[PDB]
Order: C-alpha cells, then structure tokens, then sequence
C-alpha cells in the first residue's frame, strides 16, 4: 500500500514488494525450457517476434565453453550478467588455466543480486537466468532477484510456464537413461505444451551441452527434422 | 528522499519558491541606504534596536568593509552576511595575491553572486539569506554601487534603498538625489531618507550608522561616523 | 539533494522541469537576431529605474571570443555563468586547435551543458534561452538558437523572450536576404518594438562583423524611434 | 503512524518496528535447530516450504555451511542476506588468522557478527539484514558452545535453539528431556521423530530430500562433516516406523 | 542524501532556528556584566540532589589563560563547542604566538554556528553561548545565539525570564561599576530570577580580575559573598 | 510532520527522539546501581535478558548473560538498553581507552572515557542518517590521584559525576533509597570499608527491586585500591553478603 | 644557490628610533647584474617593516602571501597587527614549507606597542630559511654580505642613538660591508622610522 | 513521489514507460533493409521559414559504414550518437576492421540504461532507427528507452509509425531490388505526412552494399527518386 516506495523498507508481513515485482517482470517474460538426462543437458526457448517484419529476438546466449544460460525478464540486465559471467569465467581460465567451478560462479551472480537489493538507491534486477553446463556432471541452476539459486532436475521461466512443468514432473523418470535424441524431443513437447500458435524453426532456440559436446546450437536442418519428427 | 525540501527544484510558474521567501525575509530586515556622490559613496543604514545595554562603541553590525577600497551595507541575516563577507575578503587578497593590484569592485560582486548562485543551482542547500549593497572606488570605473540579492542577480546603482519601506526611500531618492553633489548634502540626504522609511520626524543619533569612502589624496580611506559626529549632522539638518 | 535526480519524466512523458524553465525563459525580457551577407545585428530590450539605475552595468548584449557573440533571456545568473564556462571553453579550443572557435561548436556546446544539467543529479536545468551568433569556420555568417532543453538549430532570424511569437511572425512577413546594415537595424528595432513600449532607453542593439562587435550610438536609435513612431502614425 | 517506515527512527514507546517485521519474516522462514550432544553437537535445517518444488535434486538445497571446517554456521531466513553474513564471517577469520596464525575464537566471532548485523540498523539507506545466524563448534576440553545472532545485534549463548516456523513446539520437545547425556548418534531418532510432530507439511517420502543434517563430533575428529544417507536412513526408517505405531 | 533540513519556510523566520531559541528560553539561564576593570559570566545551577556534586558538571569553562565561556542550553552541544573553540584558540597561538583575540574566536564560532545551519543532514545547536574575556583592546562579553549571530553586550541575561533579568540588570548597573558591585547585581539579578532560595552549590561564577587569569569561584568564596 | 521521525527540534524545542531512545532504554526492565566510598568503587546490575520477542528458555546459559563489560583492566563500565547498542557502545569505549594510551602513553581516566562517549552520542543527535545508541551506562575507576570516581551517560550525552546513581525504571523514587543509605553511611578500614559499600549496593538493589535477589540472577563488581583492576564477585561470596544482609 | 641573485639586508636600534637598510641588486648568473632598484625592503604596516634577502622569485612570493595574510588580519580584526604576531606568523609560513623550501633569510624590523598614552618599543629579530627566530635588542644582519655587517656592528654600535646617528652608523656599516662583496652593492636605501615620522634616504654608494 | 529506479506493481519500470511515451511523438522517420543496402528517410518536420533547414538535421552517421534516425528528445539522441561514434571509432583503433552494427546498438543500450546503478540520472528517452553494411550483411536495427534492441528488415519510429508499420507490411517483399525499396519508402513516407511530399521536404540516406560507405542523397537524386515515384 505504502511500503512499495523503496526496496529497503519491509512490509507488516515482512515482504520486499520491489523484489516480488521483479519476479512479476520474470513472470511476464517469454518462455524457457531446460532438461538434463546422464550426460547432457538441452535448453531451448521461444524467441520473441512482434511483428512479421520484426525477426526473433535472441533468447539463448554462450558464456564459455561448455557453459550456456537463457533468459526471461528484463534484456539489459540479462547483458549486465552475461558480461558479468563471461568476464568472471574468461578471468579464471587467464590466471589458472582451468575451466571455472560452475556453482562459485552462481554464487557470484547471486551476490551481484544481493548487492543491488541490499543498499538504497539501487534496483534488483528484472531478470531470471536458467544457467546449464557440464562441469564434470549435467547441471541445471536458477537465479531470481532476491540472492537466491537452487538446482534443477528441468526448469521454465514465465508465460504458459503451467503446462510445461506439468508436462515435466508428469515425464521427469524417464529424462535419466534415455538418449539424446529423445531428450531433444521431449523439450520440444514442452515448449510446444507452452504454447497452446505453431512451433517453427525461426521462432525456436535450441542448444545442447554434455560429455565431449561443447554449448553449440542446433543447426536450421536438424531443428527442421526434430520439428518434425515432434509434428509426426 | 522522503525529508527532501525541494530546494533547487523550478515552480510551476520559473521562481524555484526559496529566492523569493528569502526576498520576503529581506523586506522585514533593516532598511540600508546607498548614495554615490562626486566625493564618494555612503553606505548608512538603521540599526534595529534590541537592548539599551549593547555597546554604542563600535558595534557596527551593518557596514562592513571588505578592503581599503570596497565596503558593504548588510540587508539580511547577518550569520549569512558575515561568512560572505569573509569570503568577499578572501577572494579580493586573493586577487591581490594573483596579480598584484586591487580587485575591481565589479569583479568582486560577479564572485560573490556566483558563489550564491551555485547553492541556488547546485545540491540541496538553503540559498544565503542577505542582499548587499556593494560600493568602492577603483581606476577602471571609479565610485560604484551595487544591490546583490540571493538569486545571483546584481545590478549598478548611482542610488537606492533596500529592506523595510524600501519604496519610501527610493522614492526620497528619487526626489532629492542629484547627479553632482557634495559629500555634506549626501550625508544630509541619508538622514533624511533614513528619517522618512522610519516614520520618525527627526531621526535617532543612536539609532542611526553612516560610512563614506572617498579618494582624498591619491590614498582612498574609510570613515565610521561615531555618535558626536552623527549628533553634529543631525543637528545641522535640523538647522537645514 | 546532492546527486539525485530532480528533472523526470511525468506519466504523460515530459520533463516537467524543461517546461518550467521554458516559463522562466518566457518571464525574461525579450531578444531578436537576424543576419545578411556577411553581418548580423543582435538586439535586446532594456528596463532601467530613472535617476538611480546605472545602465552601464547591465550585460544583457555580450561578447565571447574574437568573433562570436552571445544575447540571452532568462535568469541572469545562470547566464553569466554559462557565458563564462562558453569563454573557458572558447580558450579552451583555441589553445587545443590554434584556430578560433566557430560559431556552430559553441552553439553545440552550448547545447550540450545545458543537456548535461538537464541529464545529471543534483543540479537544475539552466533556466536560459540562447542565441549564439558568429563566423563559421568557412568566413560565413551563422546565427544559431538555444533552448533549456538542449535543442539547437540555425535561423536565418528569429527571437525569444516575452512575446516570442508575435515577433517570430512578424519577421516572417519581413525578412529579405542580403540587407543593408541600416536595413537590418531598422528590421530589428521595428520587432523588438513590437511588443516592447516605443522608447530609446528600452533597448540595447548592436551590430557584428568580421572587425568586431560595435553597439550602435544613442543618437542613431533616436533617430529609428522616432522614424518608426511617424510610420506607425 | 509513520515510525514503522524507517530503521532509524524510534516509536513513540520507544521501539524499532522494522526490526520486528524483520522477525516476523524469519519466524515464517523455513526452521532450523542445533543442539549439543556427550559426543558432539548435531545441527539440523528443515527445508519445509519447497515441497511444492518437485524438480529440485535429492538434498541439493543446504543451508548449513561452516568456517575453519571446526565452526557449523546455519541460519533461517534470506539466502542472500545469510550468504553475505557467512562470506563477512569468513573475512573475519581470515584476518584473524593471517594477523594472528591462529583460529578465531568462536565467542569473538560471534560478536564481530553482531556488530557487522548492528552496524546496518542505524541507516535509513541501509537495508538491515533478514536473517537470524546460529554458530556453533565443539572441543573435547571445552564442549559444545551454540550461540544465535539475530538481526536486533544481540548474542545470546544457548544449549540448544530453534527458529523459525514450528518454533515453539520444537522447543517444547526439546525440554521432554536433557540432551547434554544423549549422544550424537542416537538424537537423530529425536529430531527425526520431532520434525515429523510439529511440522504440518512433511511425510515419510519427504523426510530424505528436504531436511539437512551435520554434526561436530568426536567421529568426525571433531571436524564438520554432512552425514552419510547410511546413518540417517536407519534412524528415519525407525522413527516413521515409531510415529506409524 | 545530503540535503538541508533547515529551509526557508513562507515569511522565511528559518523555524528550526526559532525552536533552537525556544530550547535556550526553556533552558537553565546564564548572565555576565561587564565593569570598569573586570568582566563577570554567572549562571545558576538546578537545586541539586544529593548525589550530584558539583565538581563534576560545569558550565563555567576556559578556553585560554584570560577568556571564559557560558552557555545556557544542551551540553553536549556546548562540549562539542568548547572543545572546537579551544583548537581555533589553540592553531591561533601556534600561528601568531599570542593569546587569542574575543572577537576572532566569536567570529569563528559563528561561522561554525552558520555552517551547521546551512549544511545538510544536520540540525542547529540548540544553546547560546556567553564569552568574556579581556585582551589588549579592553574587555568584552559576547552571545552567540542558534542563528549564527554575536552581539556586542556590556550586560545581558540568558534563559527563562531573559526579559525581567534584562530589565532588573537594566535598573541596577553603570558603566563605571566596580567588579564587586557586579558581582552583587549578579546575585541579586539571579536572586529575582530564580523564585526560591539560593546558597553555595547552587550557583556558579567565572570572572577575569583585570590583567590576570580568568578565575572561577569555589563556594567558600561564593558563600562569603552571598554574606 | 516528520518533526520527530528525526532528531529535529519540535515547535516547544524538544528532540523526542531522545525521550524515545531514552524509555527505551526504561522498557529493557534491568536495573543497575553505581556507588562510591573512599577507595573504592562498586558496581551492581541483574543477569538476566532484556525485554522483547525473545523470553529466556531453559536451554540458555544464564552464566554468559551480563550487563557489566569491562573497557581496561582498571576500568569498567555497565550499560543498559539494546544489546547490540550496549555492544557497539562498549567496543567504542575500548576504541577510545586503546588509542588513548597508544597517543599518551597512560591509561584513559574515565571522566575523559565519558566525555568522549557523550561526544559520540552528540555526533549521533546532530546528525539524521545516525540512529541513537539505546544504551545508557556506568563507568568507575581510580584516578592518578588514588581515589574513586563514577560516571554516568544518557542517550542526550549528557556525562555527569556521581557517587551514587541507578539506570532504569524507578530511578526518581530510587534517588531516595540511595540518599537514604548514604546519610546512614555518613553518620574505617581499607578492606572493611569495602564490605560497607558492597552490601549498601546489594541492600540498595534489594530495596529498588523489592525481591530476594538470588546471587546467580545478579552480578557484582569493584575497583579498590587494594587490587585497582575490575574484577567481578563470584556467586557464592554474593550469597554470604546477602545472607549477612538477611 | 644564494650567489644567484646576491643581497643583503640590515637593521639597528635606537632611542626611540629604529632604521632598516639594504642593498638594491639584482643578480642573475652571478657575476652579471640586472636591475639597480630590487629593494629587499616591503613596507607591510604603518610600523613594521620585512626585510627579505635570497631569490628574487621566492621574496617577491613571500611578500604577496604575507600581505594576503596581514591584510586579512587587519580587515578581520579592524586593527592594527603587532610586530611579535607578524613574527610568529612569518616563522610559521618558512616552516610550513619545511621540505623543499623558500630560499630566502628575512629579518623584520619595526615598533612595539605598549598601551597604558602609548610608548614605542624597538623590535628586531631574524630568521634562517625555516624560521628560526632569535630575538637580538639589537643590529640585526641576514644575507650573503651577513659576515661583514656582524664585523661592521659591533666596532660602530653606540648601544641607543639619536636617530641622525643611527642613519650614519647604519649607512656606515652596510657602506663597508657592500665594498668587501663583489656580488652585493649597487646602491642602497635607509629607512629610518619613528612613531612622528619615517625618513627613506638613498645613499651615494660605490655602484658600479 | 517515487524516485526513477522504482518498480511498478506489474514489474515494469515507471520511468522506462513514461519514455516510452515520450518516443511516440516526434518526426516520423521509416527504414527498409534490403540485399543491395539500406534505407532510411525522415518527413523532415520543418519549423517556419525563418529556419535555414541545413542545421535542423535528422539522418546522421554513426560511422563512415552506419546511419540513423532519430525519435523523441533530440538532444539526448544527440548524445547517444555522440557516444556511439566515439565507442565506434574506438573500435577502428583497437582493431582494424570495422565495427558490426549489432555491436554499436548493444553499446547505445549500454549507456541507454546507465541510469540504473547496476553518471547519468533518468533514462534517455530516444528511439534510433540504426543502419549499416558489414561482413555479415546489410542491415538494419531498432532501439528504444528499455534497452531490448530488434532486428528489422522494416520498420518506422515518430508520430505516424503505426500506419508506417501496417504500410510495410501490406507492400514489402523479400528478394527485393534498391530501386523498388526507393520507391516504397517514399511511398510509405508520402502517405504518411501531412504535407505533400517534395525535395526539401524529405531527406534520404542509404549505404550500399558494393560502397560500404554512408551516402546522403541530395536535391537531384530525391527529385530523381519522386519523378519516377507513382501515384
């Protein structure tokens, strides 16, 4: 009512409003699917396209070898922590010649967060990320606006986000032990259960990272033939 | 954020709200006099009256003097006169410093109605409180006079009036002010003005201050009139 | 406060501020400018108290450079103190590029701190509309106009102050290219008197070339009141 | 009537109101409890809110961390705000230690905490810290010494302590007996059995993916160690075999 | 976050330092004359109970070997005051190798008075301080006020019923009075002020017998007075 | 509006912040008595915690509960009000008494230890963005001179001498009891005048209070010429005094 | 370094009169002069006198920041400075530059007030290039030329002395002083003061 | 009320919406990006006659390889141009190549949200409609005050963008030829001023793919352009 003016004051219920607005922002977003099964994990999500002469805006993105996010929220911030990851990770290979531990880096993130929800005169970011990578192991992690982060088996951000984890906890058994191939598949039934209004190979973004398979993104034809593997 | 004043922030109509209760506070001041004359420039004004046990001696609590060459009637609060003019003599020592002659006296007021301003503009800070009348003599320009107010506004003046019943005096000014006059009839003319914006017929010896500054000999000095000289006026304008 | 930001945008999507100061601008005495050829003759009104006032000591109608001169309408101080920050950086050029200043930098720099204060915490918008004239670098004359708001462009002729617009239009149905000076005098002393009481003492006008800026004598405007008042009657 | 907006402003009464919002918020958190034992301390965090999230990996969630591996530090509250208070306290100990050449003592550490809590509810931009932090370590001379810094500034040394939702009957099973001659390995069955009493939101298939455990204990060298799914799924299966009965 | 909580209200009047005034009226009074080879600051003291002592709490203080000070408001404030007018008096010896002048010290303390009514994020002082002291230019006694301002007194009262102790002193004193007859019209002059019965512990003194050190009296010396 | 919210001055001149800081301080509910003989110095205060949320549970170790710290060796204090308050107050002493014998070489007095305090608590009224320290507190020592001293601090900072003096609630009805027991003190050894002072602390609490005061629910402590460190009294020798009282 | 730009300066005492004198050089490279008017001497105050010998640049730098700081003191004060304030103030401007100094050695010279009418005290002292004072009550010497002013002095001071035999004396001895330095001469001035009047005499000197 | 960086209840910013607001006025201005090149062009809103028409400029150059077209308040437009040809030609020192027109719209975004603590003080309120020639291709871009920067092969920005928008999207068509997307952007622009389309009334620049070099058409060529232009 009136302890919405700043970030820095707590409700009679004990709630920062600012931070659950951000997640409201995330909330709004477009949407993100990831899964991992033994030995990779796929994300995917659906690129934003407001007009027929506009093109899909980017919604997957690369931070290093062998690590990958995507985004829902807030597109600035999204590139403030992609610099952020992509200097931190790139620094680390410089003075260690080493690939980064994975979870220092969402705890670094997550700081970044805490800092700017902490102090006045600052704002939390409008954005969540959905951070994949195979550090010795598949791994999926979150990040919201509050300094927070958990680990996923699968995971999805915003818009219809109902149906997708509806879809996910109804098959999450079967993702472990199961091949790439129908991994990629089942991400796709769980984009195509978020959009309720067709899936194509422009408005689509796919990615896969695992054991001796750097993040690269699915080319046009291999997209078109999983497309329609997924329609037959 | 929730306790801000809004100080350096425009009305609706361009005033910023805080120049003009300062003009107001001015109004309500002491009234302060100034006259440019052929032999030089005065500077009287009224002292408001707290108590009969301050000391007559001395005490001059409106004129001050900035250098041998410049002097200054105070109009307002006088915290806020008193810290500008000690920045007022800093910043003509430091001209001096600089480049080894006397500061002009427009030069002078052009620091002082800046460094007013950037508080008026820049920050949070309340304005300064006070409006002077400026006046001195240098080779450039000779005798001036100046009216400085708390917007960074400054404007020459061979004669005028500010503080309380300031339309009084100007108008009595404006009446007897000549352009070539003598020292005596200036001083003559400053009681009367004085006189007229207090409503007192005759005016107070005690109530009353005067300075002039003139140039006599090649060496320009400043003179405080004490209590016989100004009983010694005051009774030459009653003969007059 | 120190370093916060004042000026926003409203929920229709302007900068209230900016329209304050426009007000501000609008309060201030008036200004016209017009050039021809290889000159241009700057005028600004003029309001002075009889028997005490020193006319001397205004500065309405300045100088900034060799060249380039500079007519304002607004608060005072804040134009004093541009004025000396647009001399600082004028010699500030000079002693960077051994040229002197044009006229089309000094407008754009003029523009540029006034959309600085307009852009930073802690400070408000310089309550001040400018008309910068002067040489560009090629010997071509160019006068150039100033908004708060940080918006410039190139006249051939325009005004500012009180009245702006009544005057705006009536140079628009009576500007020619390539004037006399006395033809531009006349031109810039029937607009200001447009909206401004028809006397000697009510104005200050000047006249720029390539030599250097020389305020035209009592005498001569006398003569152009009282012509103009014959015409108007 | 506006005093409850700001951290630096005192009531009428002479009471901080944003201090107990912040309470009132750590008191609907997610609960944690550390308690000593003969052998040792054992030291629990029950995850009860995220039963909703199905999706999360088997015990991933921990709040339970440590400095020096010979200090357990806990809390129940913001994950950030806690995560900033740990990487301080671990700032302190390596200033002591590089300073020193020595392990900070505990009774230090604990008030360099609560200054660095207090120092942040005496600014109006500063937001002050939603959390309240449990330390705690053990040495065979000098036993267990559990304290509880909360975001008022004050430590308070304790035998036991629990915080957050289901607070007060967890304590209220804590004082059924004294635990100081239970031993460490046989108060899992304790906890275990008492989580599954005052907690309204957890079950039999819940009990091995939510709740968190670790202990600073004569078998551990007196050094921090998570425990293995060996000991504790023979006491969980006998306490959800006792609460069945 | 820097911004002035003191501003010009409608009428100006600047109302934070008209409550600062309020403070000092509502606050213990305090008084000093000025005679023909001396110069007196006096105040009275609450009635104490019996735990204080008066060795302790002060209101008479020093700043250098011939300048006392006198303040009639918070104490803390007036700590803070004495403490920074002893460094002004302290860094002009140490740059002119002389005892401080009244009025340089008087000026500065108004200009730190000033300072803090005009920057941000604070509030005035809440006190008006009373200096005397004598010099080579004679003697002096001075008030600075919560506004920033001195005034140039040869007698003057501060606190609750300044007017009726202004008017009192007012009725008995001369330019010529001996320090004696001043010291008397100061404890008559507190006498009326206080409405109640006055004895050793209960008031205070400072004075500056012509060129010698400031002094402040003992109660013996007090007591032989009240006589 | 907002004329309290801060430390400003409100129309009748009074900054309520310093009356809210103050009752604050009041609603803690511990009291602690100072007192002074020749010689030496005691210093009384309850162990228990202040009132708030938090109440004391069983499995609390009432022995590190303590409202008396020590600031030197030679110096102690008691402060009453917030914990953290009373903590960070403490830590400042320490700052102040460590820095002072680092610039001058000897140990602070505690007269300047009180003055410097109150100048912080100023500096904390001045200022908006500062908070108040809702923690008055005693300090005793000895002096240079060989004779004991106590003082006292407010939230105002306000530094006062005593000889004797109570922080809490019922203080104006205590200022009687300890002019009573002083005046019947006034109508001795180095270590029997000790013994006087002690139990006309303890009895002084006791008649402040009006309850039995068990020996583990309170804390004593003293300065004397015969040893000149703060050292605190065990419980059992508390429970002789008390039992010499009854 | 005091070779560059060579100069002296001296000052006596007397009854009821005091005098202050130097030499109107100014060197550069040496054994080349520049100018024959480079008085060292600054009038400062209606009754105190500066006397500063060394580089050009740094007397010429000294004098305009202690005319800033004694105007200021007079304006702020209303009132005339004394000689043992000036003194002080001087002492600590040389020590304010302690590490990488002002390469100059002033004197000072001037009246001491002691209200009561009024009687005029003489006052003179000296200073190394940080400030080293040392009252003297008498003939007081400071630059290069310093060795033979002290020689001159001692043989011509008559203790206290009328002012006309004050000017000799003094002119005398910086007159035989000047001779015997090759890079110090060319001219001089006389300044004698008294509370009725000042006499500035400049003196047929061996200039050339 | 608020200060600039405060979220609103549905999570957008109140500050970035009301710039927003401020783009939708202002001079129209279309785009079109097509295989040969790029095109841009603006109605040219001129003031009264007074003006000289040189000064009052909307299409500059970025770089010697990008354009653009300015929406909203033009002065902060200005200074997002300013910094965007500095940080371009930063680029050509640092590397030799020439700097990819994503990269520069990435950097306006940049400086565009630096109000936000994450210096200047509230956002900038200034939509560009950014064109250029690469190694990738041609192509053209979208900014506007929230940051997120689209990727066009069409598009419109200033008072009358929506119907400038539905015109495109009625006529556009891929595997186009230059002259054909001439002819439609002046099109676009002719039904959508006020005025009738003439020389000084509208202006032109394009970067071909051949030149990589930003060209602004003058007189002859718009007159060439209209003469060919159907109606």
């Amino acid at each position: 009512n009136l302890y919405d003016t700043d970030n820095i004051i707590y409700s009679p219920e004990g709630r920062l409003y600012q931070v659950e607005y951000a997640s409201e922002a995330i909330k709004q977003g477009t949407c993100a699917v990831a899964i991992k099964s033994k030995d990779y994990v796929v994300v995917s999500g659906l690129k934003k396209c407001i007009s027929k002469l506009s093109f899909p805006q980017e919604k997957i993105f690369k931070i290093d070898d062998y690590i990958g996010i995507s985004m829902s929220g807030i597109t600035s911030d999204a590139k403030v922590l992609t610099k952020f990851m992509q200097n931190e990770c790139l620094s680390h290979k410089f003075l260690y010649n080493e690939n980064i531990n994975i979870e220092s880096l969402v705890r670094s993130v997550a700081d970044k967060y805490q800092k700017n929800t902490q102090k006045s005169s600052k704002r939390a970011f409008g954005v969540g990320l959905m951070i994949a990578a195979y550090h010795n192991e598949p791994c999926i992690f979150e990040t919201r606006p509050n300094g927070s982060y958990f680990e996923y088996d699968a995971l999805s951000f915003g818009a219809r986000s109902h149906a997708s984890k509806t879809y996910l906890e109804k098959n999450l058994h079967l993702f472990e032990e199961c091949s790439l191939e129908e991994l990629i598949l089942h991400c796709l039934k769980a984009l195509k259960c978020s959009l309720s209004s067709e899936l194509t190979i422009s408005n689509t973004a796919l990615a896969v990272v695992g054991k001796n398979h750097p993040w690269q993104e699915i080319s046009s034809l291999q997209l078109e033939e999983y497309l329609s593997k997924v329609k037959m | 954020r929730r306790y801000d004043s809004r100080t350096t922030t425009f009305s609706p109509e361009g005033r910023l709200y805080q120049v003009e209760y300062a003009l107001e506070a001015i109004n309500n001041a002491s009234i302060t006099i100034g006259l440019i004359t052929k032999d030089g420039v005065i500077l009287g004004a009224d002292k408001v009256f707290i108590s009969k046990l301050i000391d007559k001696a001395n005490n001059y609590e409106k004129i001050y003097k900035i250098d041998k060459h410049i002097f200054c009637g105070v109009a307002g609060l006088n915290a806020d006169a008193n810290i500008l003019i000690n920045q007022s003599r800093l910043y003509a020592q430091r001209y001096l410093y600089n480049y080894n002659e006397v500061q002009p006296v427009s030069q002078l007021v052009v620091q002082i109605c800046d460094i007013k301003q950037s508080y008026t503009q820049y920050g949070g800070l309340r304005p300064y409180g006070v409006s002077f009348l400026i006046g001195g003599y240098d080779t450039k320009d000779g005798y001036q006079l100046y009216h400085t107010d708390p917007s960074g506004n400054y404007s020459g003046w061979f004669a005028t009036a500010i503080g309380t019943n300031n339309l009084t005096a100007s108008s009595v000014l404006k009446q007897e002010w000549k352009n070539d006059m003598t020292l005596e009839e200036g001083l003559l003319l400053a009681l009367k003005t004085l006189a007229k914006s207090t409503d007192t017929e005759i005016p107070k010896s005690e109530k009353i201050e005067l300075a002039y500054l003139t140039n006599k000999d090649g060496e320009v000095y400043q003179k405080y009139l004490t209590e016989k000289e100004i009983e010694e006026l005051i009774k030459l304008y009653t003969q007059k | 406060s120190y370093d916060r930001a004042i000026t926003v945008f409203s929920p229709d999507g302007h900068l209230l501020q900016v329209e304050h100061a426009l007000e501000a601008v609008k309060k201030g005495g008036c200004a016209v400018a017009i050039k021809s050829s290889n000159f241009a003759v700057l005028a600004v009104e003029k309001k002075n108290i009889p028997k005490l006032q020193n006319p001397k000591t205004t500065e309405k109608l300045i100088k900034l450079d060799e060249h380039n001169c500079l007519a304002f309408a607004g608060l005072n101080a804040d134009a004093r103190v541009l004025v000396n920050k647009t001399r600082l950086e004028c010699q500030r050029y000079y002693l960077n590029m051994d040229e002197p200043a044009p006229v089309d930098y000094i407008a754009k720099y003029v523009a540029k701190v006034q959309q600085k204060f307009t852009h930073r915490g802690g400070v408000r918008p310089f309550g001040i509309a400018t008309l910068i004239a002067g040489f560009k670098n090629n010997k071509e004359i160019c006068i150039y106009q100033t908004e708060p708001s940080g918006i410039y462009a190139a006249w051939k002729a325009q005004a500012i102050g009180k009245n702006a617009k009544i005057v705006q239009e009536f140079l628009e149905k009576n500007y020619q290219e390539n004037m006399e000076q006395k033809d531009c005098i006349f031109l810039a002393l029937k607009a200001i008197f447009e909206v401004v009481e028809l006397s000697s003492k009510n104005v200050e006008v000047a006249l720029l070339t390539e030599k250097d800026l020389t305020f035209i004598e009592e005498q001569e405007i006398n003569s152009m009141v009282e012509l103009i008042d014959q015409e108007r009657t | 009537a506006g005093y409850d907006l700001s951290v630096s402003t005192f009531s009428p009464d002479g009471r901080l109101y944003q201090v107990e919002y912040i309470y009132k918020s750590i008191n609907n958190n997610n609960t944690a409890l550390c308690l000593e034992c003969k052998d040792g301390i054992i030291c629990c965090c029950i995850n009860s809110n995220m039963d909703k999230n199905k999706m999360i990996k088997k015990n991933s969630y921990n709040r339970i961390y440590h400095v020096n591996n010979n200090i357990i530090i806990t809390y129940s509250g913001f994950d950030g705000d806690a995560r900033n208070i740990i990487d301080r306290a671990r700032s302190e100990a390596n200033t002591y230690y590089y300073n020193f050449h020595t392990n900070i003592p505990l009774h230090i550490l604990v008030n360099r905490i609560s200054l660095y809590i207090h120092a942040y509810t005496l600014y109006w931009h500063m937001r002050p810290f939603a959390a309240s932090i449990i330390i705690s370590s053990f040495n065979e001379k000098d036993k267990g010494d559990i304290y509880c810094i909360e975001p008022n500034g004050a430590c308070y040394k304790y035998s036991g302590i629990v915080i957050g939702k289901n607070k007060e009957m967890f304590k209220t099973e804590i004082e059924k007996k004294d635990y100081k001659d239970i031993n460490v390995r046989d108060a899992i069955e304790d906890i275990y059995k008492f989580i599954l009493t005052s907690d309204d939101h957890m079950n039999k298939n819940n009990l091995q993916n939510l709740v968190n455990f670790s202990w600073i204990c004569k078998e551990s060298s007196y050094e921090f160690q998570n425990i293995h799914e060996e000991i504790l799924t023979p006491a969980l299966n006998k306490a959800v075999e006792y609460i069945e009965k | 976050y820097s911004f002035s909580l003191t501003t010009f209200s409608p009428t100006g009047k600047l109302v934070q330092i008209e409550y600062a005034l309020n403070r000092v009226s509502s606050s213990s009074p305090a008084l000093g004359i000025r005679a023909k080879n001396g110069v007196i600051i006096a105040t009275e003291k609450k009635s104490p109970n019996e735990l204080i002592e008066e060795n302790s709490i002060f209101k008479i203080q020093q700043i250098s070997e011939h300048i006392g000070i006198v303040y009639a408001g918070m104490p803390g404030d007036f700590r803070v005051l004495l403490k920074r007018a002893r460094k002004e008096a302290i860094r002009y010896s140490l740059q002119y190798g002389s005892e401080i002048l009244v009025k340089e010290l008087v000026k500065i303390i108004a200009s730190i008075v000033q300072e803090f009514t005009q920057t941000g994020g604070v509030r005035p002082f809440g006190l008006s301080l009373l200096i005397c002291g004598v010099d080579v230019y004679g003697y002096h006694l001075y008030q600075i006020d919560p506004s920033g301002c001195y005034f140039n007194w040869m007698a003057t009262c501060v606190g609750k019923d300044y007017q009726n102790n202004m008017s009192f002193l007012e009725k008995r004193y001369n330019k010529d009075i001996e320090i004696e007859d001043a010291i008397h019209t100061a404890i008559l002059t507190l006498k009326e002020s206080y409405e109640g019965v006055l004895n050793e512990k209960n008031i205070e003194i400072g004075v500056a017998y012509d060129n010698k050190p400031f002094k402040i009296l003992t109660q013996n010396e007090i007591k032989d007075y009240l006589i | 509006m907002y004329d309290r919210h801060l430390t400003i001055f409100s129309p009748d001149g009074n900054l309520y912040q310093i009356e809210y800081a103050i009752k604050a301080v009041k609603n803690t509910n511990i009291t602690s008595v100072g007192v002074k003989g020749e010689n030496c110095a005691v210093i009384i205060s309850q162990k228990k915690m202040a009132t708030q949320y938090i109440s004391q549970d069983k499995l609390l170790d009432y022995n590190n509960i303590t409202n008396i710290y020590n600031i030197t060796d030679e110096i102690g204090c008691s402060m009453v009000g917030m914990p953290g308050d009373c903590l960070s107050m403490v830590y400042k002493a320490r700052s102040e008494a460590s820095e002072f014998l680092y610039s001058n070489g000897y140990n602070v007095n505690a007269e300047t230890l009180c003055r410097n305090i109150c100048d912080k608590i100023q500096v904390y009224t001045q200022h908006a963005y500062m908070r108040l320290h809702a923690c008055s507190g005693m300090i005793i020592g000895i002096d240079e001179n060989n004779k004991p001293e106590l003082f006292k601090f407010d939230p105002s900072g306000f530094c006062a001498g005593y000889r004797a003096c109570v922080i809490g609630n019922k203080e104006q009805e205590s200022i009687s009891v300890l002019e009573r027991l002083l005046e019947k003190r006034k109508k001795e050894t180095i270590d029997e005048d000790i013994r006087n002072t002690t139990i006309l602390a303890i009895e002084a609490l006791q008649t402040i209070l009006a309850f039995d005061l068990k020996a583990s629910e309170i804390e004593v402590a003293i300065v004397s010429t015969k040893n000149r460190n703060f050292t605190q009294i065990s419980e059992k020798e508390i429970d002789n005094y008390l039992t010499y009282i009854a | 370094i005091y070779n560059y730009n060579g100069g002296c300066v001296l000052g006596m005492s007397g009854s009821n009169c005091v005098a202050i004198a130097c030499d109107l050089r100014l060197g550069a490279n040496t054994f080349t002069t520049v100018s024959t008017k480079f008085s060292k001497i600054f009038k400062m105050n209606n009754n105190v006198y500066v006397g500063l010998s060394g580089l050009a640049t740094d007397i010429q730098t000294l004098y305009e920041i202690l005319r800033y700081r004694v105007n200021l003191y007079e304006v702020r004060q209303d009132a005339e400075m004394d000689v043992e304030c000036f003194a002080n103030m001087l002492s600590s401007i040389l020590y304010s530059n302690r590490f990488s100094p002002y390469f100059v050695n002033p004197i000072v010279v001037g009246f001491k007030l002691k209200h009561y009418k009024v009687n005029y005290e003489p006052y003179l002292t000296a200073y190394d290039l940080i400030g080293a004072k040392c009252e003297t009550r008498d003939f007081v010497v400071n630059g290069v030329t310093s060795e033979q002013l002290f020689g001159m002095c001692e043989s011509l001071y008559v203790k206290d002395q009328d002012e006309n035999g004050l000017f000799e004396t003094i002119s005398q001895c910086l007159l035989s002083a000047l001779d015997r330095d090759c890079i110090s001469g060319w001219g001089a001035e006389v300044l004698v003061l008294t509370p009725e009047k000042i006499i500035k005499k400049k003196l047929k000197a061996r200039m050339d | 009320d608020r200060g600039v960086n405060t979220f609103s209840p549905e999570g957008r910013l109140f500050q970035v919406e009301y710039a927003l607001g401020a783009i939708k006025l202002g001079s129209t201005a279309v785009g079109i990006c097509v295989n040969d090149g790029v095109i841009l062009a603006s109605e040219r809103r001129i003031s009264s006659t007074l003006i000289e028409k040189d000064s009052v400029e909307k299409l500059l150059s970025i770089d010697d390889h990008i354009g653009c077209a300015m929406s909203g308040l033009m002065a902060d437009a200005r200074t997002l141009i300013d910094y965007a040809r500095v940080e371009c030609n930063h680029y050509k020192f640092i590397y030799n190549e020439n700097i990819n027109i994503k990269s520069c719209v990435e950097l306006i975004s940049e400086l565009a949200l630096d109000f936000s603590n994450l210096i200047m003080s509230r956002p900038f309120g200034v939509a560009l409609l950014i064109g250029g020639v690469d190694k990738n291709g041609p192509c053209l871009w979208y900014t506007e005050p929230s940051g997120t920067n689209t990727r066009f092969s069409a598009a419109s920005i200033g008072s009358a963008q929506e119907g400038a928008e539905l015109l495109l999207q009625e006529n556009y068509k891929k595997d186009m030829t230059f002259e054909q997307a001439e002819i439609l952007a002046l099109t676009v622009l002719r039904q959508v001023m006020e005025d009738k389309l003439s020389t000084s009334n509208v202006e032109i620049c394009a970067i071909k793919k051949s030149d990589q070099t930003f060209y602004k058409y003058n007189t002859d060529d718009i007159s060439r352009i209209i003469d060919v232009l159907p109606s």
